[PDB]
């Protein structure tokens, strides 16, 4: 693999160039919205983001080295996690608000509000740490590779994922050392970043519950792709 | 399977 | 000011090791559980007793007692199944393909193959156990990870932040003490913390099943277990 | 109210 041959700077450059764009929603301030229609907007937005995410994943160093079935599994496991850390990243500069889209900035106003507050808290954590763009793309790639690494010779695939994950770890430290952090500060910041991933996992799990609670209630037309991504978490 | 299709492309 | 931050690394390790709860036994009777009633019966009884030890363990975790009572409640409600699971995974390290809920309660996936929607969580725990085993996870490292789970999982803040940093220093200290290079240290630190995301995932899937177990009528839940469960819903 | 509130005192 060429992913294991990349320097930390090359790794960063690769991830930065693979970044998906920020998409617009169908939000219209002159148009009235219910909770049902607002979920419709987000569903539509997430569906279009998924297509970009899939092509982003293919440009994550080491990802296409895997079998298609393993590629499918990782994305099935991580898609809402990746959407959420993207949402949180976009919302850093907007305290108390979530920037779902450049034209969709929502503040806190069922347990949907709880998930909302959880996202706000994570965003608050990002800005207090002064999370960098180079760090963010590393974090996002880690989520993709790690979230499903533990759901014959399938172990060879699992080994490769671990080695790439080690590479991203090396890359994170490299970025922090370049930022002038002491060794103690590097280890502490590394831990801080990775602990956030546990929180992102939690929000994703809670998010899937609500989306499944949604789907069953007719309430909102889920897209064909979202239905399949969602169904993977039901088994 | 949609995801498998888009990945295989 | 908390005395947790004033502790040396070795003192932090000693405090956590001393705070360790015991490994409890399940009820005897050598009947291998192959029913959803019997096995959930055994697991509920064990977890209920383990919870009481966990609560008193948490109070001996440096920094924890410095929090308000409500913050202590919040963290325990958020993390209790995670804490139970990482303990289970740790106990099962030396028994590949098996989960050691207790020294006299050793289950394999074929018993998990009962009970609707548990074999998946079973497999996840087995994978985590194997991972800890292949990493040669040490007891001193384990108690640091378990304390991190307690303090982090419901953290959403500055006191907890510094204590979490202190435990990070303690983990690094242990790895350096074990003779690891700087690169091996931060690589191992990353590997251990990434597993915590999987533990979180397994806990959330576990809550769903426990809630599912509750909604039916199979095992009487203790009032304590019912309140811990309700906190997640 | 909560059992946990009592147990954390003892
Ligand atoms: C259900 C919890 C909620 C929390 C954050 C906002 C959410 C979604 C989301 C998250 C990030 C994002 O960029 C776009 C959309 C979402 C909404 C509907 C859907 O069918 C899929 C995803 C989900
Ligand atoms: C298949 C393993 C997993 C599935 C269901 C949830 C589990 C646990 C459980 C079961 C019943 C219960 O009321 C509270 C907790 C458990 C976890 C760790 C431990 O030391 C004891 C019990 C075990």
């Amino acid at each position: 693999s060429l992913a294991l041959s990349l320097t930390a700077d090359q790794m960063v450059s690769a991830l930065l160039d693979a970044e998906p764009p920020i998409l617009y929603s169908e939000y219209d301030p002159t148009r009235p919205f219910s909770e049902a229609s607002m979920m419709g907007l987000l569903t539509n937005l997430a569906d279009r983001e998924l297509v970009h995410m899939i092509n982003w994943a293919k440009r994550v160093p080491g990802f296409v080295d895997l079998t298609l079935h393993d590629q499918v599994h990782l994305l099935e496991c991580a898609w809402l996690e990746i959407l959420m850390i993207g949402l949180v990243w976009r919302s850093m500069e907007h305290p108390g608000k979530l920037l779902f889209a450049p034209n969709l900035l929502l503040d806190r106003n069922e347990g949907m509000v709880e998930i909302f507050d959880m996202l706000l808290a994570t965003s608050s954590r990002f800005r207090m740490m002064n999370l960098q763009g180079e760090e963010f793309v590393c974090l996002k790639s880690i989520i993709l590779l790690n979230s499903g690494v533990y759901t014959l010779k399938s172990l060879e695939e699992k080994d490769h994922i671990h080695r790439v994950l080690d590479k991203i770890t090396d890359t994170l430290i490299h970025l922090m050392a370049k930022a002038g952090l002491t060794l103690q500060q590097q280890h502490q910041r590394l831990a801080q970043l990775l602990l956030i991933l546990s929180h992102i996992r939690h929000m994703s799990n809670k998010g899937m519950e609500h989306l499944y609670s949604m789907k069953c209630k007719n309430v909102v037309p889920l897209s064909d792709l979202l239905l399949e991504m969602l169904d993977a978490h039901r088994l | 399977k949609i995801l498998h299709r888009l990945l295989q492309d």
